[PDB]
């Protein structure tokens, strides 16, 4: 019994192009237990309809999950991923970066 | 979807190979079992098989062929101790039920090298003038058939092994409660050698 | 090239709610083909790849029945593991177990494995021979004697070397158009300044399949991540002395590239 | 391994009957079968965990109880004569492709009335002059007759010690009137010795028959010995020619 | 296809 904090990547399925609908991705992996909350944000606010893949795990037993929501990136709209887990003491917010 | 095996009794000379076979209807099946059950005893697990091919354990050889839904058990030296019913079993996948075969009986018969067939009269050790008739010492190919009459009792042939010696012999016992029954005509209605011994005066 | 079939099971107790959660997922290479989640409407094993959908009703009962067996097992397991570890029913625990088989280009047998965890930690594993077990501590050593008594390794070896390889082959065949495809990495580079004088080069590998990829510079390497459509993304990146961009190059090795790509800027 | 609470049983029609089965192999699954000549095993009930039960191939007449992991009760709710059979308990670990192990079986027989229960008479028959002279060997035959139910165990005792070499008892206890469902049964056995051994008057031979009948407490009213579980022997001494 | 040899710990 040891706990691991999740790694988080925030990205888009297809290259970011302002005005074209795309999918927004938050990929969380490397954590234990499997009980995790992941929310996707737009200008600070939770997006209603987010889907996620089925729980799976790595050779080192740590879980991963993909969370995705359709979104249209513009030049100014802030998107982020909000993760809560028993290893964190406060919600972990990672901003989308197109350059990454 | 049943399991099916060849029909008993299969008859096997001591030293020879007993061939037990088994087919199953479900191609998805994955575990296969052989149970030995002696007379009025519970089945005993004697062999499990899981991959295509042959598996050996002492005098037992099992083979599994999945393509054909076909399971085999060979018993290599057929010894006397080896007579029993052999059951085929497959994993039923459902809460661990097994589907069982109906059973194949195996009678491993001895090599009677120097036979000497005989019927003998044997008398009650107690005063009772009562009498029993013993057919013994015949070769394993002879067969003794159930009594054609209603008040005359005849038993199955039974193998006894005299181990202080190196001797084995078949016998069967016959008796009737009618005082018009004798051992001359006790064992007609059977394969009986002409040379079989009937003692006189 | 090579191929995997792999199942993963996860069971998680949840005190004061009900029989625990059990997730079963099955992969062929980098593609999920099946699913089972104890908490779901179906209560069936469900397809998640197109090609597997061609197995008839008897395959889906079969797999449903086996997958349920596995959940029921892992229920009993949480709780047995508690007994062994003197823990109460008030804590949430996990039990995890993956298994599967590898094959090469010819599709012959390569390696087999079967591995089990309790609360994220190694508990008991098959050895590579398939005949012997590594046990992590003294409770796992109870299990081992249990599984020796029961000839579990004999069973697993017949599966790993047998059914496992034969079912993978069949999958590989009924799904050649999706499982034997190979999507080569769409490749590009970006450049970004930072407080001087240094710049970040960023080497991109995008929408490739399978997920095995290798990105090499003459240093950050994010983990290969899914794009969500069945393909994979990864990047690698160096901070390099401003103005010296031609000294550096990025080499992308991948199963879909007839020859290693090499990138300039 | 596995134990069942009883080995032979004789019960009147309508009597409710308890068969118990106990496993100490940490097994989670438990199964009750019948076995009958020509049919093979038929599953009556099984249980994959505690307080659970599912009807098997033939659940009519039967109820089961599984309050404990090591204990799986079979109850015959009102005994009929078609419930006469061999009853086998079985168990196994939960999982995929696991194997079951059987208990020793219980042999249960159901009669219309208990007055059909009879102990064996035992008699044993001495070797022939003929056989002695012909082959230097002597065969003792033993005969157990008129017993009901077919619930016996024959064993040979030579000079106060049980023997096995040169023995063979009939595997099938035999029906005296194969027609009746309630007819009495008979059984033979043979013990073969060298002639010298038989011709020695110091040697003692016993044909022992363990009969399993009524308990020492059942309702019995009639003019004959309560047909209780008992041993009946016959004897013969070596003939001193 | 799934397999055998899954047994309780």
């Amino acid at each position: 019994m040891i706990q691991r904090t999740p790694k988080i990547q925030v990205y888009s399925r297809h290259p970011a192009e302002n005005g074209k609908s795309n999918f927004l991705n938050c990929y969380v992996s490397g954590f234990h237990p499997s009980d995790i909350e992941v929310d996707l944000l737009k200008n600070g606010e939770r997006i209603e309809k987010v889907e996620h893949s089925d729980l799976s795990f790595s050779k080192d037993w740590s879980f991963y999950l993909l969370y995705y929501t359709e979104f249209t990136p513009t030049e100014k709209d802030e998107y982020a991923c909000r993760v809560n887990h028993v290893t964190l003491s406060q919600p972990k917010i990672v901003k989308w970066d197109r350059d990454m | 979807k049943e399991v099916e095996q060849n029909s008993g009794p299969l008859s096997v000379p001591e030293g020879a190979i007993a061939s037990l076979n088994c087919t199953y209807s479900d191609r998805g099946s994955q575990s296969f079992f052989w149970y030995r059950q002696y007379s009025g005893k519970s089945p005993e697990l004697i062999m499990s098989i899981y991959s295509n091919g042959d598996k050996e354990d002492g005098r037992f050889t099992a083979q599994l062929n999945k393509a054909s839904q076909y399971v085999s058990l060979l018993i290599r030296d057929a010894q006397p101790s080896d007579s029993a019913t052999y059951l085929c079993a497959v994993s039923g996948g459902g809460a661990d039920g097994l589907t069982f075969g109906k059973g194949t009986q195996v009678v491993v018969t001895p090599n009677i090298q120097n036979p000497d067939p005989a019927v003998y009269q044997l008398r009650d050790s107690k005063s009772a003038d009562k009498s029993v008739c013993l057919f013994t010492d015949f070769d394993s190919q002879t067969n003794v058939s159930q009594s054609k009459d209603s008040d005359v009792y005849i038993t199955d042939k039974c193998v006894l092994d005299m181990r202080s010696m190196d001797f084995k012999s078949n016998s069967a016992v016959a008796w009737s409660n009618k005082s018009d029954f004798a051992c001359a005509n006790a064992f007609n209605n059977s394969i009986i050698p002409e040379d079989t011994f009937f003692p006189s005066p | 090239g090579s191929h995997s079939m792999r199942y993963f099971f996860t069971s998680v107790s949840r005190p004061g709610r009900g029989e625990p959660r059990f997730i079963a997922v099955g992969y062929v290479d980098d593609t999920q083909f099946v699913r089972f989640d104890s908490d779901a409407a179906s209560q069936r094993m469900e397809p998640r790849a197109p090609w597997i959908e061609q197995e008839g009703p008897e395959y889906w009962d079969g797999e449903t029945r086996k997958v349920k067996a596995h959940s029921q097992t892992h229920r009993v397991d949480l709780g047995t593991l508690r007994g062994y570890y003197n823990q109460s029913e008030a804590g949430s625990h996990t039990v995890q177990r993956m298994y599967g088989c590898d094959v090469g280009s010819d599709w012959r047998f390569l390696r087999g494995y079967h591995q089990y965890a309790y609360d994220g930690k190694d508990y008991i594993a098959l050895k590579e021979d398939l005949r012997s077990w590594t046990a992590a501590d003294m409770a796992a050593q109870t299990t081992k004697h249990k599984w020796e008594a029961a000839h579990v390794a004999e069973q697993l070896r017949a599966y790993l070397e047998g059914t496992c390889v034969e079912w993978l082959r069949r999958y590989l065949e009924n799904g050649k158009e999706t499982l034997q495809r190979t999507d080569a990495p769409k490749t590009h580079m970006t450049h970004h300044a930072v407080s001087d004088h240094e710049a970040t080069l960023r080497c991109w590998a995008l929408s490739f399949y399978p997920a095995e990829i290798t990105l090499t510079w003459q240093t950050e390497l994010v983990e290969t991540r899914p794009a969500g459509d069945g393909t994979f993304q990864k990047w690698a990146a160096v901070v390099v002395p401003s103005g010296q961009e031609q000294r550096y190059t990025c080499h992308v090795q991948h199963e879909g590239l007839p020859k290693p790509l090499t990138l300039r800027w | 391994k596995v134990t069942q609470s009883s080995r032979y049983l004789v019960k009147r029609t309508g009597e409710k009957v308890f068969l118990e089965c106990v496993q100490d192999m940490d097994h989670e699954n438990m199964f009750w079968y019948r076995q009958d000549p020509g049919l093979g095993l038929r599953l009556i009930y099984f249980s994959y965990d505690v307080k659970m039960k599912e009807k098997g191939d033939i659940p009519e007449g039967y109820s089961v109880s599984r309050e404990k992991k090591e204990r799986f009760s079979l109850i015959l709710a009102s005994a009929s004569t078609d419930q006469t059979s061999m009853y086998l308990c079985a168990s196994s670990f939960l999982g995929t492709g696991v194997e079951q192990y059987f208990g020793p079986g219980t042999r249960l027989t159901v009669v219309e009335d208990l007055n059909k229960v009879f102990p064996p008479e035992v008699a044993l028959f001495e070797p022939s002059e003929a056989e002695i002279s012909h082959t230097q060997k002597a065969t003792l035959v033993c005969l157990a007759t008129g017993f009901y139910p077919d619930h016996v165990e024959l064993s040979w005792w030579v000079n106060g010690k049980e023997v096995h070499s040169g023995v063979c008892t009939d595997p099938q206890p035999l029906k005296e009137q194969p027609a009746l469902n309630d007819s009495r049964y008979a059984l033979s056995s043979r013990l073969r010795v060298s002639a010298t051994f038989w011709q020695d008057p110091r040697n003692h031979f016993r044909c022992q028959v363990q009969f399993y009948g009524l308990s020492e407490a059942d309702e019995w009213t009639q003019d004959r010995a309560k047909p209780v579980t008992q041993i009946v022997s016959a004897e013969a001494w070596g003939r001193a020619d | 296809a799934l397999g055998i040899g899954i047994l309780t710990v």
